[PDB]
């Protein structure tokens, strides 16, 4: 099939 | 039954009358203070009123005044009766729009239900560099997902929601999905892996 | 959130 998507993190200043 | 919204606050019920209301806008939602009664939350003037309706079993009511089998009969009842539902202080409250259950945007970029392996896939043969959607979260009911094409793959960002109010994991709420989407095409996110998420092109559901 | 209590007296 197809890979596990992957959220991300964002970096806040 | 357009007008009763099955599971939302009295927070969630002032934002939504703010934002896609009017003065006289209106809606049925149960009673969170207190199951299961119910609220008319209503628009007047710029803010927000609710109202609590008693339902014994047999009827519904404001605590007082008529009597109705159905919780539909009695919104609609004081909707046509403007004048009945008055304040202590001599202020009446109209019900003149309800403010009809909908989605969270109306926006094109929003596909909805629509997994992170199918938005991935959209996005790799339709998206080109830039490329975006928001969408509902399957592993969080309730909260959203921004997906987006760095190229030469797909990123997923969790939108939280609390109270209709929406972030990409802190810094700003929005009072919309739609503010955050043209406040951060604006404004770039940078991921915490570097990658810089610019928001060129909207895939709009077909 | 304000509540508005309704008037039959």
């Amino acid at each position: 099939a197809s890979p596990e998507p992957i959220y991300a993190t964002i970096d806040f200043d | 039954r357009r007008w009763f919204h099955p599971n939302i606050t009295g927070v969630e019920a002032e934002n939504l009358l703010l934002t896609r209301g009017v003065d006289g806008s209106f809606l049925a939602r149960p009673s969170k203070s207190n199951p299961g009664d119910f609220t008319l939350s209503v628009r007047r003037n710029g803010a927000v009123t609710h109202i609590k309706i008693q339902n014994t079993g047999d009827y519904y009511d404001l605590y007082g005044g008529e009597k109705f089998a159905t919780l539909a009969e009695l919104v609609q009842y004081y909707m046509e009766h403007h004048g009945q539902l008055k304040e202590k202080n001599g202020d009446v409250i109209e019900l003149k729009y309800p403010l009809n259950c909908a989605d969270p945007t109306s926006e094109r970029w929003f596909h909805g239900h629509l997994s992170g392996k199918e938005a991935e896939k959209l996005l790799t043969e339709k998206g080109k560099h830039g490329s975006f959607l928001v969408r509902e979260s399957q592993s969080h009911p309730g909260d959203f997902v921004l997906s987006v094409r760095t190229g030469s793959k797909v990123t997923h960002v969790m939108i939280r929601c609390q109270e209709l109010k929406y972030d990409v994991g802190g810094g700003e709420r929005f009072d919309s999905l739609t503010d955050l989407v043209e406040h951060y095409k604006k404004n770039p996110m940078v991921e915490t892996l570097g990658t810089v998420l610019q928001l060129k092109q909207p895939l709009n559901t077909t």
